[PDB]
Formats: C-alpha cells, sequence, structure tokens
RNA sequence: GAGGA
C-alpha cells in the first residue's frame, strides 16, 4: 500500500458468490487486477470510526489525488474502448435500443431527447445518448491538435452544457487525464456527482458495447503484403548501412567522435541505426492498418497497448540488449557457437528481425530470452529497492 | 515492527476480488457468508429498538 | 490459465443461452477480454487458437512445435478450405436479443489448464477469535482462524 | 538410397532413440 | 478418464460413440477426420470432445484388486 | 398463418430445419432461448450407491448418471418433487431406476446405460426408458468393470428444466440465422482485402436474392424470415421439442396475464 | 458455499408475487414493473411487443444485475390509456401469435415422413 | 514432477543473468522468478 | 415557428472522410455568392453527389420529450427527404458583413456565410436544418 | 500441417 | 550430429544418413540398434560447454549445408548457410528448451517473459499426476475429471508422456468484450457447460495419526470417547 | 518445502 488511495472506504452490498466484487474504475488506485489478487476489508467498530471513514476515506473524496493534482481514477479498458466507438461520428442508434440505453441511466429524467435525425428514420447519434449521462452545466472545451470548430478529424472535444457538441471521447477526455471531464465534474458538482457520473457512463457504454460486440484476433496483426515487403526492404537498408559503417571501421577510417572510444562510437552508431530501422518499420505497419483493425482501435482509444506493441507484433522485434549494450561475446569472440568469430553483423550480436507474428529463429529466440530475463531481474530488484526507499 | 507498528487485527476478511460493472463506484460486494461473520455493535436507542429486536 | 501467460479467474457464469452464439449454434464456454492481447503480445495464443480450430475440423494434431516452418498463412488456407473465415472470425449472435453483433468474433478451441487455489481456500474472515500466547494478539493463518 | 542425406524431419527419430536408452531422469540414476 | 457424456458446450450425447469410434479406427482403418464425420459429429464443439479424449480408465483397470 | 409461417426444409430423427417467417426477431430469439433452457423433462437426480468397487469415485459416477437422456415424452404426467407432498418422492413425482453390474468376465465388462432397469411403477406413462440412439443397441457407456469390481446402486429421476441444471436440457445446440445477405447491415465485415471474398457466404444465401448493389440501403426493412435448425438430444422427438417450447413460452406469458388479473383484483 | 440455490431462477418467493407495480414519478402516465424469476426471455419479448403498440410512448427494460432473476420494465403511454392495459394487450397479442405458430408448425410438421 | 527431478540450484559475477554458454544446456525460459530468479535452473 | 432561413445550394463537392455513412458536403449558395455551406450528411440515408440538390429550410417549429411520429397527426414541415435537428454553438463573424453560424447535429456539424441571415438565426438549440436543391 | 501418427504404417508398408 | 566431408566438402555432410534412420525406426517399431550404437559409430557426439568453445554448429541439417543454391513471405527470415567449415549440426533446436517450456505451443512467437510465466504456472495445473493415485495415500491430491490432450501439441510433448497424462481441457474460447464482466483479466465461463462436467476435479486430502509417541504409561488409544471424565 | 500475485 503505497498510497492513501490504497485504502478507501466503501458502502457494502451483500451478495452471493464468495469473491469481493468492486466497481471497475477503482482498480487503478488499488493497482489491482482480477488475475487472482486479494484484498482485505476492515470493519470499523464504533460510531466515530465509521464517521471518520465515510467523511474522510470514502472513495469519491479520493477521485483527485494530491499526488499529482489530477484525478486518480477514470474510465478503463472495456468501457474506455467502447465509449470511443460509440461516440464516433458514424455511429447512429435506432429507437428501441435508444430507449433501453436511456432507461439504463438511473438518473435519466424521463425525457427522450429529440433524435438528431428526424428525416424519415428517427436516428440518434451516439453523442446524444452519451450526453444524457453527463450532468448539466459542464463545458470542457479542448481543441486537441488541429481542431477548427469544424473538427474535420473530429478530434478535440467540446461540450456546451451537460451535452456534448463534437469530438470523440477517449482517454484524453474521459480517462484519468488532467483537464479531463472527471476533473471538471469534481470541481463543479462535488464528489457525489462525480461518482454517479462514473456509474452512469459505465452502465450506458457497457450496455451498448454488449450489444455491439468487439473482439480482436490474429488477422488484426497481419500487415498487407506490399506493406510487408516494404518493411523488409527497410530492414535491408538498415543492414546495409550497418555493413558500410563496419567496413569503414575495419578500414580504420572511422573517426571516433571526441570523448569516446572508436569502438564505442561504432557500437553506438550501429545501435542507433537499428533502432531507427525498427521504428521506421513500426510506423509503416501502423500506417497501413485500416480503421477496422481492432488493435488500432484499442490504441486510438488508448485503453490498451501502444505503438511499440504494434511494431513488435507485426514489423520487427528489433534489437535485443543486455545492460544497454547489445549482446556480448559470452563465448570467445562470438555470441553463439553457431557463428564464426568476430562477427559484428546485427543478427550475430542480437538484432531480432522477424516479427512476433513470423516467429523467431532459434538464435533470435535465445537472444530474446536473454533480454527478457534481464527484464525480469530488473523488475524483481526494482520493487525491493523502491519498497525500501519508500519505507 | 511486528507487534507494535503493525499487528494482526480482528474484524477483517480477505478474499479474491472480481470486477463488476454494476456496482456503484464506491460500493463493494462483500459475499454473504462473510457478512454473516463480521459484525458491528449497534447501541439500542428508541430509534432502532424495534428493528434490532427483529434482528436478534 | 492459458498455456502462455494469461492467468485469470472466473468472474461470472452465464447459462448457455445467454452466451453469444454463432449461426451454427456453437456457443463458447469461455470469454476472455481482448484487452489482454496487445499489451502482452501473446501472438502464440491466437495462433494456437487458430491452429486448434483447424485441427478439430480436420481431425488432426496441431503441430505447434517451435522452430518449424508452419506459418499463419498455411493454417488460414486450411481453415478457409473447411469453410470458415480464414482468420477465425465468426459472425455471432447476441444471446439476450438474438441480434447479430456488429463486430465479428475471434472464436476457436484452446487449451486451458485449471490452476490450484480455488477461492474456498482463500476466503477468510475473523471476528474476534483466538489469540497467541506471547503477545495476546490474534493468531495467524486462516487455517488457524488467524486475523 | 541409404547413404542419402538427412532431412530436418528425420532428427525426431534420433531423438526418440535418445529417451529410449536414457529416460528423462537419466542423470539422477546414473 | 472414461468418455464424457454430452459434449460440454454443444450438449449432444457423445458417451455412446466411443466404442464405434475405436472400431472405425481399428477395423476400418478409417481416418479420424472421416471417422468423426461418420459418427455425425459435425460441429467441432463435439469433434473436440471425442478426438481429444484420453482413456485413462484403461490404465486404471490394471491394478489387480 | 396470420402470424408466423413455418416452412420445414428438412426433418430427421433428430433435427428439423425450417424457415421461420413473418415473425419478429424478439419472438424468434425468445423461442430459441426457451427451447434451449426452459422446456421441462426428466433426469436422474439422486443416487444411492449401495455398493461400488470400481475405479471411479461415486460422485463421478452419479454425475455421469445425471447426464443420461431418459424417455421423457409424457413427462407432464409427473409432478415436480417440490409439489408432491410425499416424503421426497413417490410415483407421481419420480421414477426409480436401479443398476447392478459385476465383472464376471475375465476381460473388461462395460456398463451401458441400457443396463438400467426401471423399478418404480410407471402407471403406464411413456417415461424413463433410457434413450438408445446407438445402433449397436447399448446406450451410453457408464462405467467399466474388470473382474471382481461390483457396482450396485439405485437412482431417482425427477422432472426438471435446464435452468436448474443442464442435464435437463433437450437442447442439443440450436442453429439460428437471418438476413444471410446482410441486407439489414446488422453487421459489418472485418476484412483485409475484400469483405466479399474473405467471408464464406452462408448456405442460406440462396433462399434470398442477392442484394442488388444499385439499391439504396433500405432502412424501412426489418428482420423476419429466420432460418432455424433444432437438434434434439433424443429425450423428446424434435417436433415435440419445438412444439413444447412454443407452448411453454405461451404458458409463462399467460401467467403474466394472470398476475395482472390478481393485481387488478387486489 | 455462497452460491444461491439455482431453483430460484424460476420460483416465486414468499411475497415475491410475480409482479410488483410501481407508479413512476418522473413522467406522467408511466409505470415501472418488476418481474421476479425472469430474464431477457420474457422481457425482451414483451418489450418489443409493446413497442409495436401505437399508443405507447416509451417502453424499455433492464436486468439490473445478472445475479438476480429480475428485470424492471417501464411503460409510458399517451393519455387516456392506462399502462397496465397496454401490458394486457401486448400479452394477448403475443399469445395469439404463439398459438398461430403452434398450429402452423404442427401442420407443417405433419407434412413430413420420419 | 518431471521438471522437479531435473532442477538445479546455485547458492548465493552476474549469476542471475542468462549467459550464452547456457545455450542448449539449461532451459532459457523456465526459472522461478522471484527472489530465486536466475538461480534455480532447469536442464 | 417558420423558416428562419431558406436557400438552395449547388453541391460543389462531397467527401467521405474516413467514414461509412457520413460525408462532408461542400456547397455554395447559388443565390448569395457570399453564402456558402459545409455540412455532414448521413449519406446512407440520403445519398448525395457533386452538383446535387437538397432539402430546404432552417426551420424552428415543425422540453417536450420527443415523441414518436404518431402518424395520425404527423403534419410538420414533413416535406423533405432529410430532416435533422440540432444546436447552434458559435456565431463567429467572419467579416463585417460575414457572419458564420455553427450548428451541431448530434455531432454532425454545419456552417453558413452571409449577412442577410441577420439575427433570426440566433442562439437557438432549436433548429431543424434543411436547405434546398 | 499437422502431426501424423500414420507414419507407423509408412515404415511398416515401406519395409 | 557430426558433420563430415564426402567425396567432397560440398556435399559436406552429416555422417548419419537415411540408412541409419531406417535402422532406428525399425528398432523403434520392432515392438537391436539404439542410440548407443549411434554413439559407437561416431555419428553423434557428446559436447560440453568447454568444448563448445571451439566448434562451429549448424542449426538445421539440410539448409545449413546443402550447397550454395521464390520465398513464402509468411516464413520467417532465416539467415543463410553462409559458412562452410561446420563441424557439427544441432540435432533439433527445440531441444534447448527444458521440460516445462516444451509444453508451450509456438513459444517462438511469444514474448519471453510470457514463456517464463507459463513455465512457472504449468506446475500448478490440475491433472492426473500418476496412474495409481487411488492407491497412494498422500496429502493433497488433485485430479481432473476429464482431462484432454491438447489439440496443438509440440513434438517433444510425446516424450513427456504429456498426451497420456494431460493437464487441462480444450475450451471453446471466444475473445470478446461481452458484458464487461470479464475485463481487466479474466473472464466468463459457460455455466451450463460446467454442469456438463467441464473442468471438474477431484480433491483428496490425507489425515495421519498414530498412537502415543512417548510416555511409558502415557499411551494414547483410538476409540470413541464419551463423558467418562473425558 | 510449498508457494499465488
Ligand atoms: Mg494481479
Ligand atoms: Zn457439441
Ligand atoms: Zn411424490
Amino acid at each position: 500500500s503505497l498510497h492513501k488511495m490504497s485504502m478507501m472506504a466503501h458502502r457494502v452490498k451483500v451478495i452471493p458468490y464468495s469473491t469481493f466484487r468492486l466497481n471497475l474504475s477503482v482498480t487503478s488506485p488499488y493497482n489491482a487486477d482480477f488475475d487472482g489478487d486479494e484484498m482485505n476489508l476492515h470493519v470499523p467498530q464504533s460510531e466515530e470510526t465509521r464517521a471518520e471513514l465515510s467523511q474522510l476515506c470514502a472513495v469519491p473524496l479520493q477521485i483527485v489525488s494530491p499526488q499529482s493534482n489530477k484525478p486518480c481514477m477514470g474510465i478503463v479498458q472495456d468501457t474506455l474502448c467502447g465509449i470511443r466507438k460509440l461516440t464516433l461520428r458514424d455511429t447512429f442508434i435506432e429507437l428501441d435500443q435508444v430507449l433501453n440505453m436511456l432507461y439504463w441511466v438511473p438518473d435519466w429524467d424521463g425525457v427522450i431527447p429529440t433524435p438528431a435525425i428526424i428525416k424519415p428514420k428517427p436516428l440518434w447519434s451516439g453523442k446524444q445518448i452519451l450526453s444524457v449521462a453527463i450532468p448539466n452545466g459542464i463545458h470542457l472545451q479542448r481543441f486537441d491538435e488541429g481542431t477548427t470548430l469544424l473538427s474535420p478529424k473530429d478530434n478535440g472535444m467540446l461540450i456546451i452544457d451537460g451535452q456534448i457538441i463534437f469530438g470523440v471521447v477517449e482517454k484524453k477526455t474521459v480517462g484519468s487525464s488532467n483537464g479531463g471531464l472527471i476533473h471538471v465534474v469534481t470541481r463543479e458538482k462535488g464528489p457525489q456527482v462525480c461518482a454517479k457520473l462514473f456509474g452512469n457512463i459505465q452502465k450506458v457504454v457497457n450496455f451498448w458495447l454488449l450489444h455491439n460486440g468487439f473482439s480482436t484476433g490474429i488477422g488484426d496483426t497481419i500487415a498487407d503484403g506490399p506493406t510487408m515487403r516494404e518493411i523488409t526492404e527497410t530492414i535491408a537498408e538498415a543492414k546495409k548501412k550497418v555493413l558500410d559503417v563496419t567496413k569503414e571501421a575495419q578500414a580504420n577510417l572511422l573517426t571516433a567522435k571526441h570523448g569516446m572510444t572508436l569502438r564505442e562510437s561504432f557500437e553506438d552508431n550501429v545501435v542507433r541505426f537499428l533502432n531507427e530501422a525498427r521504428d521506421k518499420a513500426g510506423r509503416l505497419a501502423e500506417v497501413n492498418l485500416k480503421d477496422l483493425n481492432n488493435v488500432k482501435q484499442m490504441v486510438m482509444a488508448g485503453s490498451k497497448g501502444s505503438f511499440i506493441n504494434i511494431a513488435q507484433m507485426s514489423a520487427c522485434v528489433g534489437q535485443q540488449s543486455v545492460e544497454g549494450k547489445r549482446i556480448a561475446f559470452g563465448f570467445v569472440d562470438r555470441t553463439l557457437p553457431h557463428f564464426s568469430k568476430d562477427d559484428y553483423s546485427p543478427e550475430s550480436k542480437g538484432f531480432v528481425e522477424n516479427s512476433y507474428l513470423r516467429g523467431l529463429t532459434p538464435q533470435e529466440f535465445f537472444f530474446h530470452a536473454m533480454g527478457g530475463r534481464e527484464g525480469l531481474i530488473d523488475t524483481a530488484v526494482k520493487t525491493a529497492e523502491t519498497g525500501y526507499i519508500q519505507r | 515492527r511486528g507487534n507494535l507498528m503493525g499487528k494482526r487485527v480482528d474484524f477483517s476478511a480477505r478474499t479474491v476480488i472480481s470486477g463488476d460493472p454494476n456496482l456503484e463506484l464506491d460500493q463493494v460486494g462483500v459475499p454473504k457468508s462473510i457478512a454473516k461473520t463480521l459484525t458491528y455493535p449497534e447501541v439500542v436507542t428508541p430509534y432502532n429498538i424495534d428493528r434490532l429486536t427483529q434482528l436478534v | 490459465a492459458s498455456r502462455h501467460g494469461q492467468k485469470g479467474t472466473i468472474g461470472i457464469t452465464y447459462r448457455r443461452e445467454d452466451m453469444p452464439f454463432t449461426a451454427e449454434g456453437i456457443v463458447p464456454d469461455l470469454i476472455i477480454n481482448p484487452h489482454a492481447i496487445p499489451s502482452r503480445m501473446t501472438v502464440a495464443h491466437l495462433i494456437e487458437c487458430l491452429l486448434s480450430k483447424v485441427a478439430a475440423l480436420s481431425g488432426n494434431e496441431g503441430d505447434a512445435s517451435p522452430f518449424t516452418d508452419i506459418t499463419v498463412e498455411g493454417i488460414s488456407k486450411l481453415l478457409r478450405e473447411h469453410g470458415y473465415q480464414s482468420r477465425g472470425f465468426e459472425v455471432m449472435y447476441n444471446g439476450h436479443t438474438g441480434k447479430k453483433l456488429m463486430a465479428q468474433i475471434f472464436f476457436g478451441p484452446t487449451y486451458y489448464q485449471r490452476l490450484r487455489h480455488m477461492v474456498d481456500d482463500k476466503i477468510h474472515a475473523r471476528a474476534r477469535g483466538p489469540m497467541q500466547v506471547l503477545t495476546r494478539q490474534p493468531v495467524e493463518g486462516r487455517s488457524r482462524d488467524g486475523g | 538410397d541409404e547413404s542419402a542425406p538427412i532431412t530436418a524431419e528425420d532428427s525426431w527419430a534420433v531423438i526418440s532413440a535418445f529417451f529410449r536408452e536414457k529416460g528423462l531422469v537419466s542423470q539422477q540414476l546414473d | 478418464m472414461i468418455v464424457p457424456v454430452r459434449c460440454f458446450s454443444c450438449g449432444k450425447v457423445v458417451g455412446d460413440k466411443w466404442e464405434s469410434y475405436l472400431n472405425l479406427l481399428q477395423e476400418d482403418e478409417l481416418d479420424e477426420g472421416t471417422a468423426l464425420s461418420r459418427l455425425g459429429l459435425k460441429r467441432y464443439c463435439c469433434r473436440r470432445m471425442i478426438l481429444t479424449h484420453v482413456d485413462l480408465i484403461e490404465k486404471f483397470l490394471r491394478y489387480n484388486p | 398463418e396470420e402470424g408466423p409461417q413455418v416452412k420445414i426444409r428438412e426433418a430427421s430423427k433428430d433435427n428439423v430445419d425450417f424457415i421461420l417467417s413473418n415473425v419478429d426477431l424478439a419472438m424468434a430469439n425468445s423461442l430459441r432461448r426457451v427451447m434451449i433452457a426452459e422446456i421441462p423433462t426428466l433426469a436422474i437426480d439422486s443416487v444411492e450407491v449401495e455398493t461400488n468397487t470400481t475405479v471411479l469415485a461415486d460422485e463421478f459416477i452419479a454425475h455421469r448418471l445425471g447426464l443420461i437422456p431418459l424417455q421423457s415424452m409424457d413427462i407432464e404426467q409427473l409432478e415436480y418433487s417440490r409439489d408432491c407432498f410425499c416424503e421426497d418422492h413417490c410415483d407421481k413425482c419420480s421414477v426409480v431406476l436401479t443398476l447392478q453390474a459385476f465383472g464376471e468376465s475375465e476381460s473388461t465388462t462395460n456398463v451401458y446405460s441400457k443396463d438400467l432397469v426401471i423399478v418404480s411403477n410407471l402407471m403406464g406413462r411413456n417415461i424413463g426408458h433410457p434413450i438408445i440412439q446407438d445402433k449397436e443397441g447399448n446406450g451410453v457407456l457408464i462405467c467399466k468393470l474388470r473382474k471382481g469390481q461390483e457396482l450396485k446402486l439405485t437412482c431417482v429421476a425427477k422432472k426438471g428444466i435446464a435452468k436448474e441444471h443442464a442435464k435437463w436440457g433437450p437442447a442439443a445446440a440450436i442453429e439460428f440465422e437471418y438476413d444471410p445477405w446482410n441486407k439489414l447491415k446488422h453487421t459489418d465485415y472485418w476484412y483485409e482485402q475484400d469483405s466479399a471474398k474473405e467471408w464464406p457466404q452462408s448456405k442460406n444465401c440462396e433462399y434470398e436474392d442477392p442484394p442488388n448493389e444499385g439499391d439504396p440501403f433500405d432502412y424501412k426493412a426489418q428482420a423476419d424470415t429466420f432460418y432455424m435448425n433444432v437438434e434434439s438430444v433424443g429425450s423428446i422427438p424434435v417436433d415435440q421439442v419445438v412444439v413444447r417450447g412454443i407452448d411453454t413460452l405461451q404458458k409463462k406469458v399467460a401467467s403474466i396475464l394472470l398476475a395482472l388479473t390478481q393485481m387488478d383484483q387486489d | 458455499m455462497n452460491a444461491p440455490d439455482r431453483f430460484e431462477l424460476f420460483l416465486l418467493g414468499e411475497g415475491e408475487s410475480k409482479l410488483k407495480i410501481d407508479p413512476d414519478t418522473k413522467a406522467p402516465n408511466a409505470v415501472v414493473i418488476t418481474f421476479e424469476k425472469e430474464d431477457h426471455t420474457l422481457g425482451n419479448l414483451i418489450r418489443a411487443e409493446l413497442l409495436n403498440d401505437r399508443k405507447v410512448l416509451f417502453a424499455a427494460y433492464k436486468v439490473e444485475h445478472p445475479f438476480f432473476a429480475r428485470f424492471k420494465l417501464r411503460i409510458q403511454t399517451t393519455e387516456g390509456y392506462d399502462p397496465k392495459d397496454a401490458l394486457k394487450n401486448a400479452c394477448n397479442s403475443i399469445i395469439n401469435k404463439l398459438g398461430a405458430l403452434k398450429t402452423n408448425f404442427e401442420t407443417e410438421w405433419n407434412l413430413q415422413t420420419l | 514432477t518431471l521438471s522437479h527431478l531435473r532442477r538445479t540450484n546455485t547458492p548465493i559475477a552476474k549469476p542471475r543473468q542468462l549467459h550464452n554458454t547456457h545455450w542448449g544446456l539449461v532451459c532459457p525460459a523456465e526459472t522461478p522468478e522471484g527472489q530465486a530468479c536466475g538461480l534455480v535452473k532447469n536442464l | 415557428s417558420n423558416t428562419l432561413f431558406d436557400d438552395i445550394f449547388q453541391v460543389s463537392e462531397v467527401d467521405p472522410g474516413r467514414y461509412n455513412k457520413v460525408c462532408r458536403i461542400e456547397a455554395a449558395s447559388t443565390t448569395q455568392d457570399q453564402c456558402k455551406l459545409t455540412l455532414d450528411i448521413n449519406v446512407e440515408l440520403f445519398p448525395v453527389a457533386a452538383q446535387d440538390s437538397l432539402t430546404v429550410t432552417i426551420a424552428s417549429s415543425l422540453t417536450r420529450s420527443w415523441r414518436p411520429p404518431q402518424a395520425g397527426d404527423r403534419s410538420l414541415a414533413d416535406d423533405y427527404d432529410y430532416v435533422m435537428y440540432g444546436t447552434a454553438y458559435k456565431f463567429e463573424e467572419v467579416s463585417k458583413d460575414l457572419i458564420a453560424v455553427y450548428y451541431s447535429f448530434g455531432g454532425l456539424l454545419m456552417r453558413l456565410e452571409g449577412n442577410y441571415r441577420n439575427l433570426n438565426n440566433l442562439k437557438q438549440e432549436n433548429a431543424y436544418l434543411l436547405i434546398r436543391r | 500441417f499437422i502431426k501424423r501418427d500414420r507414419m507407423r504404417r509408412n515404415f511398416l508398408r515401406m519395409r | 550430429f557430426i558433420v563430415e566431408d564426402d567425396e567432397s566438402l560440398g556435399h559436406k555432410e552429416l555422417k548419419v544418413r537415411k540408412g541409419h534412420i531406417a535402422k532406428l525406426m525399425a528398432t523403434e517399431y520392432q515392438d537391436e540398434y539404439t542410440w548407443s550404437s549411434l554413439l559407437n559409430e561416431g555419428l553423434v557426439e557428446y559436447i560440453d560447454a568447454e568444448e563448445e568453445e571451439s566448434i562451429l554448429i549448424a542449426m538445421q541439417p539440410e539448409d545449413l549445408e546443402p550447397a550454395e543454391a521464390d520465398v513464402d513471405p509468411a516464413k520467417r527470415i532465416r539467415v543463410s548457410h553462409h559458412a562452410t567449415t561446420f563441424t557439427h549440426c544441432e540435432i533439433h533446436p527445440s531441444m534447448i528448451l527444458g521440460v516445462a517450456a516444451s509444453i508451450i505451443p509456438f513459444p517462438d512467437h511469444n514474448q519471453s517473459p510470457r514463456n517464463t510465466y507459463q513455465s512457472a504456472m504449468g506446475k500448478q495445473a490440475m491433472g492426473v499426476f500418476l496412474t495409481n493415485y487411488n492407491v497412494r495415500m498422500d496429502t493433497m491430491a488433485n485430479i481432473l475429471y476429464y482431462p484432454q490432450k491438447p489439440l496443438g501439441t509440440t513434438r517433444a510433448m510425446e516424450y513427456l508422456k504429456f498426451r497420456e497424462l494431460p493437464a487441462g481441457q480444450n475450451a471453446i474460447v471466444a475473445i470478446a468484450c461481452y458484458s464487461g464482466y470479464n475485463q481487466e483479466d479474466s473472464m466468463i465461463m459457460n455455466q451450463s457447460s460446467i454442469d456438463r462436467g467441464l473442468f471438474r476435479s477431484l480433491f483428496f486430502r490425507s489425515y495421519m495419526d498414530q498412537e502415543k509417541k512417548y510416555g511409558m504409561s502415557i499411551t494414547e488409544t483410538f476409540e470413541k470417547p464419551q463423558r467418562t471424565n473425558t
């Protein structure tokens, strides 16, 4: 427990089925996931103890954390991913489903917002139905990057009442970000309203997602052919540049930049080339993905993953490294007996090239295993350190 | 550090957790059997005496 | 847990009808959330699901050995030949409404192993039970009614 | 032919020759 | 151990097909793809159930008592 | 008729395939789900393992016993145990089965469902004969016996529905589909290169004309004309399965109506 | 051991009369109805049926929590049309459709040889 | 069980690392991450 | 009440900007050379090409939880192939005589230019967009 | 491709 | 394996040839010519870490040394032969894995930490641990009801007898956001399918106890106690 | 020993 947030108060709902069940947004503060984690619950025994709890340590009070003066909770994976899709400009909702969604909001006043389209088929955009959850009065205008009051890319965000005007809801708006909606609603209407807000958004979006469904699969990671061989030739260019640097170095023509060894200069150059290559390929892959590609959606919504994961699952896992410098000659002058001696070519010193999709050749596999174990060790040590430091 | 700055206490319970999107943000779904065990001492006032009688 | 890294626990059980069902009437017995995948990059999980689907169709053994020459393309070709979407996606139907889902679903068999520590060995609650001798604080260990 | 070279597939035979005269706990016993 | 009845997901009874399945394999030399399809296991929710079964109860039956 | 039309494409011993048209999606789906879940039947429910020496744990065996389909055509003449006042079972609310097996042979002695024998009086109700779809004539393989192992127990079969426990399902997964051409656009096709090629078109696509691409998306249209296929586990004839599913659904709705009557009553 | 007994997924309780009417307050001529021991099976059916009606202004339902065999249903009619009446008519229409289907399928079933 | 019978320990230099020479002799993957990560090995 | 504004527009250009059912319409008022218009459309429900021609008026009449079009008494300005409803949210003034109005239709946006559109298009969440062929 | 257990016949037939 | 020259260093070669393979298979199917024989004829060779320092292994027999010689794009990027003076060829690379790792399908597509986690978890799985469990009397036995061999296997799993003592079942998994009840890991399991028996298991626990350890007259006895000043 | 996370 490294947080005041790690202990909070709750209202009890008694249910069957022995686990503790708890709302989903509250996971990030506790930093828990339901992969078998357990948490303890403490019962105050006296009047002012429980008064203390409900007045100081209750959850909604903790939405904004003093640690970084941004809210410490927010909307998360399933809901976060859905709410983006629901709120895209293309989405439209027929009547009956609209009615159900409304009824899911506990506080819905009982008024059916006029459909955004009354042309002969009454259609509601998603944004409207979402806006039903937002309490009146909020404003939250953002103008993300290129937004121009017509938001052709539909980015940015603009709400001029408890009612949203344009922009796709996503992490930067409804996540745990700084000027996010959660922030604003706290500051405006106090914790109870903010908590009710979490509840409403979750219920509506979950319902909609349930009836719209969303999945991902292997085909999501497959890049287009042309894109593939373009990636390949990009890697090839990288190899060539490395080779040229190498030939020059062995011709002793390499000029060591001041302040470092000739050998170090060369090694750094190679590493830089390889990383540039991996990222070039990563951008290629990412660009090629269509918008229906589910992984691209989990990224756009920011609920999971990051560009690097796309790069590794599709373009090139790229250099492995132990203690920053790449793989070292464990054997005499060669990383693995499968090589000659004094080979500095990228794969001889650990440049994994195939993607996780294509699988790794046994060398690459081993190299990657070395890198990964370094990762495990560092994590294990780092937690013990930071624990002692914090104490 | 083991018995004074922190100890082991009564009136507590521990279990696996599980997400749930139908719980209010501040709620928690304590499973029934647990609640059958943890207790809280009320004080009999005119406000509750009937209800407490029902409980007992 | 799957065979790669995905620890997981149950967390609700639906009757059969409520689960989504595909047109053939098959209904999964396990729904895992897609957000697991990209962060971890367990491609092999997807590939196994695909391959196993093909195997079960064709009555074979999925040769999942590591450093072979099996590719995804080959598996997919086979899968198409058995008459399914060549990447394992399947149109599925919402259980509650019976309506199609707007998004198709990755779907296939996959080997899952039941780990130990059922919860009944973790559930635990103390309400003033016995205490130690030395320090007269609550005893330790749930087996010993600890706090 | 019989002097013909070996395809990578064949190696599994060799492997099975091993593990027949070794078992998997060979070293403990040995 | 012994065959399960009733393919888990699908529900279709399969607890009877086991003998015939084995027969097809031995006497008809048939290929288990076609063997399954012969027994009628169309969808893989049942094909899995049979194809991958493991019949340990044999090896249980060899302890004398 | 004025409501739904049924056109049976094909009927077998265990399957009907039929087109369900001029209905609403909700009615269809509810029918689907009730057939899966709520139509009652008969199944083993309690086992008195008087003796067992096999290599199988009892509750294991009792479990397998639960799953054995039983002749349950006229189940209606039977009463839910929670309704029969008798001390836990009688002949109005239960059927007693029994089982003895012994490894007389030297080779393995199989124990098949067909070895089950009814004891309780059926009162002439076509109930409880274990269903034998097997061509060889012996039903499910319950257990195997080596030589001296003897298994001898008695069972009770009771009326129940799949909601309580799947063993009561005459279910046998049901197929279901509509708008095979996706004219309703109720779904959108993930695809790498072309939705048309990459998606294997359904076998029902023929029963409806392909969309003419030169037509605007009709938004007025709604989903009727569902292609359904019902497979029956065998405890009930397939036609009986769908008929009783319909009837059960109707009964529960009528029950709602009656509750309304009670409310308006007082 | 905290599992609820499964028979109460269809068994009315003690005072758990199948229904429980409640006048809504948020809007006029509206009502909220609770069904015990039910689920989408009945809900979604009735709901769509209501939606068919012309004098119904609003109709939706929800299963609050899957652990529980309930679902609330909320009706709202135009004036001069009691909600419980709209409910009655929806039930009757559904029953008639079911009866038709039953006979028709029985017919077409006799249409077979197997 | 099988894995147990082929385990391997090291008491107490970067011994937790995965050295190249482990190639083919020690499983590059299996190791009880935790305090003992890298020490306990398997053949 | 009535037409708050009326006109017709030659659709200069239509773009399906990364969307399926929605395209951004570019049209100029044939009449007022200084009147132009940008608009999103559910083209799936209302197909449009270039040089096409549309449905007219910025109405305001034909609170009050929207009721299904109970087609006993459905007599609005129900005379068009397209009827959207939405809110003004900025009245930015392009020039001394060029006022632009920004409407949002549940996320579908629209923008107009001129000055004779004078303060009859005032800040009104109410507006039922149409403009003719 | 898949793992084939029919190769026992292959050698037995090939022998 | 032991690389060698032949008529040529071309057409350099594993010493072992298809004839020996045939003999091996024959011995295998005889159920005469065993691995030890391979040893004596000097086709295979024992190599330790020290000696490894001075050899030149080839990964795959054929492609690594056929000769110096259109490619399936899906196939990974193998490097080349690129060298000539090999001296040994790996038997099969998948043998660098240990036992636990050999269970994983396609571990060459996973991120290594994932492999490690699986290697750790695999030792928790329920499954049949021994064929005679019902005779052993030990603490804490867990036995699956209806194990199943996996559909996706690896060659090595044959040698671990895994497909005869499997430790899990093949579930029909579906990857989807269904009702948010399965996010932030796991998941939803089909209840009815459970009733069918999915993932059921047996648990056995053994309690031991004996008569008095000590006390000449202090002699603990087994019997049914009563209120006999007990 | 165990050990989950
Ligand atoms: Mg965790
Ligand atoms: Zn099945
Ligand atoms: Zn009785």
